[PDB]
This record gives C-alpha cells, structure tokens and sequence, in this order.
RNA sequence: GGUGCAUGGUUGUCGUCAGCUCGUGUCGUGAGAUGUUGGGUUAAGUCCCGCAACGAGCGCAACCCUUAUCGUUAGUUACA
RNA sequence: GGCGAAGGCGAAAACUUAGGCCAUUACUGACGCUUAGGCUUGAAAGUGUGGGGAGCAAAUAGGAUUAGAUACCCUAGUAGUCCACACCGUAAACGAUAGAUACUAGCUGUCGGGGCGAUCCCCUCGGUAGUGAAGUUAACACAUUAAGUAUCUCGCCUGG
RNA sequence: AUUGGGCGUAAAGCAAGCGCAGGCGGAUUGAAAAGUCUGGUGUUAAAGGCAGCUGCUUAACAGUUGUAUGCAUUGGAAAC
C-alpha cells in the first residue's frame, strides 16, 4: 500500500519543547518519551495530496526541484534520485537570492553552458596552467549551478527537506506565487508553506522512506520505471 | 501607466572626505481602474532613478475595485502616527485632497471622496498610510459571505 | 593628477603620426614647428570633414600628407572647389622646398577612432543641448559598431555656478593599465561665453592579444 | 490550491 | 593688466595604498545596510571556505624595458 | 536570592510583634477600586542638646606635581560619621512603565506551599527571572509580572 | 483633544501608605419611572440662518411660507 501504518518502524522522534505551538493540532499528546510523534492518518493524506498534485504537475508537463542540504543521508538521497531522473537540484549551500531573480541566473548558466561546450570542443590545445585554471572554473561553476542547468525559467514545482534549515529557500518560494511543498518537522510556519507534509526529519528512516515514495510518485506520472508503485514492502537503509 | 511621480529629495552619504550624493526618488502608477504601484528608488543620475523608480512600481501592481468612483464604507488608514480617512460623497462634491493624496486619488482612477490627513505630514509615511488604509477595504459580497444571511445586509 | 592614456601606451602598439629622420638639431626644428601648424589647422578648419587623421611622411625636403577621413566630398567640394584653395594655404605655409600631393584614403570601420568621436562629441554639446541625453545617444551609436566598453568624463559649466558636480560614466572592461588591448584616447575644448569645457574619451576596440610587435 | 492542471 | 572663489588643461597630495563603486536581489517607514562582514592566504579586496547574497566596473598581477645563463643570423672600423 | 508599599533590612541571644502564602468544599452577604481635603511613614546629609569618638574624613594646615593646583598624590586632622532626645523631607525616593482589574503562543528556569514517593521529580497555586510567537511602537525593545487587548479612578503635561 | 490628545527613552506616574466625600460599581426578584426613548399641548418675538414663492432688465435687496433648536406639562415605555 502507500503510507501504510503497520508498514513503518520509527516515524516519532524529536527535542521536545522547541516546536511552534500551533503545530500540536496535528499531533496527538505524548505518552513517556515526549519526542513529539505524529498522527499517521494526516500523514497519510498529507502523501495523497502530494501524490495527486505530483500527478496533475505531471501532466502539465510541469518543472521539478529538489532542495535539500543536510549533512550526508538525504543528501546522498538526493544525489542518487537527482543522477537518476531529470530534476533540478543542490549539494552546496542554498545560494543567498536565487529564487528572487532568474535573469542574471539566466545569463550565469548561459557562461557555464558556453565554457562546458568550448571544454568539448577543446581538445587540450590549451597550455597546462590556462586549461588547469579553466577546469577549476568550471568545477566552481559545477558546485554552484551543477544541479540547476537543467532549467531555462522559473521552477515550477519544489520540495523543501526543513523550511527552518532552508529559511531563505522558503523566505524567496514565498516571495513568488509558484506552488512549494516542503515537510513540516515541528516547528514551521503553515502560512509560508502551500502544501504540508508534516512528517519527521529527526531520524533518518523516516527521512529515507518518504523521500522514496514521493519521489516513486514523481517518477511513476511520467511513465518511467520505477521503485515502489503499491507494495507494501520497502527496502530497509539503516545510516551509517 | 501614468507614471507620475509624487516626492523627489537629495540626500548625501558621508565617508573619508566629502560626501557621495546618491538623491531618491518616489513615484507612483496607476491604469486609472485601479492598479497602483508605489516605488522610492536612489540613483546617482536622474534618468536612471527614473528608470528604477519605474522597476520597482511595475514590480509593485496590485489592483482595487471601485463602486460609482468612490468607496462606500467611512474608515481610516493609520501607519507611522499618521491617519488618512476615507469617506464617501456624492457627485456634487469633486474630488478634495493633499497634492500627494490628489495623486494617488487621481492614479488609481478613483473619483469623489472625503480624505483628511492625520497624524505627520512627511510624504512617504503618509504614502504608506494610504496603502494601508487601502488595503482593509472590505467589499459587500465578501463581507455577506462571512455572515449566515447573504443579502447584502 | 592622472595622464593622457594616450601617450602613455603611444608607440608600442599604435604609430606615430609624422615619421622622419634629419640631421641633428640643423634644421629639423623648421620641420618640428612647420609641421603642427598644419596639423591643427586641418583639425580646426577642417570640422565637417571627420578627418579620423593625417600623416606626415617628409625626408630631405620633401612632405607626404595622406589624409584619413568620413567624408572625402567635404575636403573636395563641388566640382573639386576645396581643392585647390587647400592646395593654396598648404603651399603657403609649407614653402617652395617640398614637393605637393595629396589624396584620401579610408579604412575598415572608421567611426571607432578616439579623436572624431571626441570632436562629434565637442561640436553636438556647443549646441546648448542637454548634455547627458547627447552622451546617451552617443555611447549608443558608438556601441552599436560592436566594441567594449567606453570611458568618457566631461568636465566644466552645468547651468552656470556649482563647477562641482562634474560628469563621467564607466562602462564594460576599460583596463588602462595594460598595453595590448587596442584601447586609443582623445581629448577636446569646447569654448562657451561662460567658459571652457573640457571633454575626454576613452575608445576600447577589442583586447588585441598575441599582437606580437607594432606594425 | 491545487488549480493548476 | 586683475579675476585658479568664472574655467579647461597641467602638476603635487594621501599613495605604489588597497581599497573605491555599480546591476540584480533581500531586509528595513526610511536615511540605508547585505558584496566589500568573519576565518585561512598574500606586497595586496591575491585566491580559497563559510556567508541573503549572486555578479560586474577601476586599481592590485598580467601584457613594456632592463639585469641575468646559454643558444642562433651576421660579422667590421669590435676582434687579432 | 528572601522580606516589605517603598526607602531599606545581614554576628548572635531573648521579649514584643506586624505583614505574607496554599487548601479553605466552615461563615457575613457586594460588605468592592480609586482617592480632593486630611493624616502617616519615609535614603543620606543637615538643625539643637547630653554623651561617646578607634579609624574615616567636609573645612583647614603642610609637603609634592605642573605655566599654576584653594583639585587629583601624600602627610595630618576640627565639625560630622555612632547612641538617646525633637525637628529635617530633598535622592536617578528609576522598574524613568500610577493604582486595581479579566483575557491573549509558548520555551528555559528559580523559589515557596499541597498532594505522594528516597533524593529523583509530576502537576496545582503564587513570587521571581531570562527567551520569544501574536500584538504595540519611531525604534530601542516590551511581550501572561505587557509598554498588548480594553475598563475604572487620581495625579500630571501642552516649545525652549 | 467632552465629542477629539498624551504621560518608558522626545515633556509629563506625586517617594510610598491610610482613607471621608465624590467618581465607578457583582447576579436575580418586586415597586415606581428621576434621567433616558417617545405620542400630545404650550413656548422657543419679529427679522435673520437653510429651503420655496413674488417684485426687481441678472444681481445684491425687500416682502412672503415652512424649516429647525431648548424649556415646562402630560400619556406610554421598564432594557439600562
């Protein structure tokens, strides 16, 4: 099934009495631990509604963003799902004003298209020193703009791992009336985010589990092959 | 677009010796149905904080409905201790403003009102006042939708 | 308390304008001060013309002035009329010694050359224009010819009083502190009945590496 | 939302 | 002849000093700030890491001459 | 940190003794907040008397410093500094936020009381802080102890 | 700034306490209606304010009719 309840191990877990109050509607009260859980029905129908969406942006023939700059697990998640399927993404640092304007954005990449296409075209007739530094530049170029090439416009569609940790990804989503999911830990702002998945990030099972069923769910619109369609079973990946 | 800009001021900034003169300006556009975009924008030549100016007010529309050119319900703006009311009058009337007031009255293509100034006369306070008292603006048919009863009543 | 970009990378990359070789100090300083004078006069008397310039080729009595120019109608005239008037002056103040010739010339892209942008610059603010729309159109139509950025400063009376508020603008790539980058200045004075205006451009032509030597 | 289909 | 308190142009000054600005964008009622802040690294704002900032413009270095070891074309009126 | 309305209160012993907190499911039954006038208390210093007076130290004396020091450095040291008797009412008597009052995210605490258990530590009721959402303001910041929402009463202010 | 102001840092909370009067007052029932809502009556001189009519060659101007305000009496009203 999809966002089965006897399916998952570890969904609770997180500091207690460092989350924004209004956030405990959708949770039900503690019971030893106080590591804030979560009601598993709205998580349910917090994936359906993603799925759905996920779905009708597909049809659209909409453009997909993934961000995502934890330390290593969803970090290495993304990578792989991003290496696999065609998906705007980042491994460095969220860059300080680049939702907000796209133009210099535009011409940025448009430099490191032209410098990747001249790098193809050379044949190492450059000296040693000139395309040593020019390979450093484009390495620079790969870790800034390496995972956002694969667009020309305004995304139309991403994901946010933690609006906390990503404030000014969340901050400049909000700027503009593009639609932006993100997963609510325990402390968010609902106003900023359109769409709430309020699953946990504290443990990385959880973490891992639902991003391979959202990103099953983006993959499997587009008719490609994919992972987990409606199995109960799921792969265990315990961290390192 | 009109584009009509409404306060221009010259300010200087100080460093190691003499002072670098970056003057301001603040304009502001309208379609004459009700879009309305305000703008202030520093530059070191006139064109270009005209041109900037001009940016910041496109990138700034935002539109508001009319009823027979005027709005029908008496409030009040309040921002920066300065308060704008806004009344409705009739067509024997005119329209009665602030030279400031007269150009946002005029921009967003409205029409006979009853506006007062409150509170400090400094323009870009005053401004924000305005668009503050236009943004709690309320229309009948929303405001019978929040009641049970809905007849414009 | 800067200099004249011109002179500081003039002949290195760029030529000179009168190339000879006499005998020390004998008579060389009749050509050295004959030779300004005509040059000068070309320039002030000669406006409409564009002349992009002129170059003085002389060797044991003898002058070779081979003129550069926009407009080779003007330096004629109707029913070549310019002609033979310039012919006269140019004899008068070039003496009987020196042989007389004279033809025009032009060259690939004329209009990015420092010194006729700078005096179509002087001549259009004499107008009592609005100088900052003049530079407006100006940096345009100099940038439509497909170069790099261009410096200008223009320095002098705005209305009257206030000399204090002196204009320039920056624009694109403008290294002058290099010498292989096909960059030529130029400098002008424009004379109102408040005052002198002065006027200095810089003309970038495109970084010209692997140059090797002058020409 | 969810008006973009 | 008088007017550098009518001007252009010229020169010295901080200073052979790394600092000085702009486009976009953010925050802020706003003067404005954020890059240019911090940490390593340099003659150095030289580059790097982090960094609501991303980039660009002047200068810094580059391209000019010389000193240098040696090779090549040519050899006198240097040589011998 | 505790006390009280504060100023203030710190070796101890006794006598006297106020005010303070919780459950109050025992009692009157609105008996309530404010306060013109009026009354009272109230830092230090000061006023007069009787004492005591180690040191301190106004004033004043000497020696040093510097252009010079009735200052700052030192040596001294009168009154005063303490006790009792009466007056004395200015302090940044600042939490610069009058008094009372119901409500409005929260988190980290601290302390006292109640239940109960070995401390541990659960909440309840209050005092006491720090942080902070909404809200406020011009910001500083405040923010269940508001400067928030509002109420009642006084007292005060209208450029220097 | 009664309608219609403020008093943390721009000026303003008395050093605090006790407290008369006065100001404001918890829930419910009965009585009456002083205030208040409100029918009616008389008054609120004329002129002049606003509206209308007439006389002015338009016009100020004159005359003309109503219009308002508060007061006392009286009849309901019982929410406060």
């Amino acid at each position: 099934s999809l966002a089965k309840l006897g399916e998952m191990r570890t969904h609770v877990g997180m500091v207690k009495r460092y989350w924004n109050p209004k956030m405990g509607f959708f949770i039900e009260p503690e019971r030893k631990h106080n590591n804030d859980h979560f009601v598993l029905e709205l998580q349910r129908q917090s994936l359906q509604t993603a799925y759905n969406y996920v779905k009708e942006v597909a049809q659209n023939n909409g453009q997909i963003l993934f961000v995502g700059t934890k330390n290593d697990y969803v970090k290495k998640l993304v990578n792989n799902i991003a290496k696999r399927v065609d998906v705007a993404f980042i491994t460095q640092r969220w860059l300080g004003g680049t939702l907000t304007n796209f133009k210099t954005l535009s011409i940025s990449i448009n430099k490191l298209n032209k410098l990747v296409e001249k790098q193809a075209e050379n044949a190492a007739d450059l000296t040693k020193k000139e395309n040593l530094m020019l390979s450093r530049e484009i390495e620079r170029l790969e870790k800034f703009f390496g995972g956002v090439k694969s667009l020309k416009r305004l995304p139309n569609l991403l994901i946010v791992d933690d609006p906390v940790y990503e404030k000014n990804a969340v901050a400049e989503a909000n700027i503009l009336r593009i639609p932006v999911v993100a997963l609510c830990n325990t402390n968010t702002n609902p106003e900023l985010v359109d769409f709430i998945i309020p699953a946990n990030n504290h443990q990385p099972q959880s973490t891992c589990l639902l991003m391979n069923l959202l990103a099953d769910a983006v993959a499997e619109a587009k008719a490609m092959p994919t992972m987990f369609a409606y199995k109960p079973d799921e792969e265990i990946q315990i961290e390192i | 677009f009109e584009e009509r800009i409404v306060k221009l001021k010259r300010i200087s900034k100080t460093t190691k010796g003499g002072r670098n003169m970056r003057f301001s300006v603040l304009v502001v556009v309208g379609n004459r149905k009700g879009k309305i975009g305000y703008g202030i924008a520093k530059a070191l030549e006139v064109p270009n904080a005209i041109k900037k100016a001009i940016k910041a007010a496109h990138n700034s529309l935002h539109t508001i409905e009319i009823h027979k050119g005027s709005i029908y319900h008496e409030v009040i703006g309040r921002s920066g201790a300065s308060r704008v009311l806004l009344k409705p009058a009739p067509q024997g009337t005119g329209i009665i403003a602030g030279g400031a007031i007269r150009a946002i009255i005029e921009l967003a293509g409205y029409s006979d009102i009853y506006t007062k100034n409150l509170g400090r006369n400094t323009p870009i306070n005053m401004i924000h006042a305005t668009m503050d008292g236009i943004l709690k603006q309320l229309s009948p048919r929303r405001v019978a939708i929040l009641r049970n009863k809905n007849l414009n009543e | 308390q800067k200099v004249n970009s011109n002179g500081l990378r003039f002949g290195i990359n760029k030529n000179w304008i009168s190339r000879w070789t006499a005998n020390s100090h004998a008579q060389t300083a009749k050509w050295l001060i004959e030779d300004e004078k005509i040059r000068n006069l070309f320039f002030v008397n000669y406006r409409n013309a564009q002349v992009s310039n002129v170059e003085i080729e002389r060797t044991q009595a003898t002058v070779d002035v081979f003129v550069y120019a926009a407009q080779p109608a003007f330096l004629i005239g109707s029913e070549n009329k310019n002609i033979q008037k310039i012919t006269k002056q140019i004899k008068q103040i070039i003496g009987r010694t020196t042989n007389l010739d004279l033809t025009i010339n032009e060259i690939g892209s004329p209009m990015l050359s420092a010194r006729i942008i700078a005096r179509d610059l002087a001549n259009a603010i004499e107008a009592r224009v609005p100088l900052r729309t003049a530079m407006r159109q100006s940096l345009i139509k100099v940038l439509k010819a497909g170069a790099n950025g261009i410096k200008v400063l223009v320095s002098g009376r705005l209305n009257g009083a206030e000399i204090a508020r002196d204009k320039m603008y920056i624009e694109g790539n403008m290294p002058l502190s290099t010498l292989r980058a096909d960059i030529d200045y130029a400098l002008e004075k424009a004379q109102t009945t408040y005052g002198v205006i002065g006027v200095k451009v810089w003309i970038n032509r495109g970084m010209i590496y692997t140059k090797g030597l002058n020409r | 939302m969810g008006n973009f289909d």
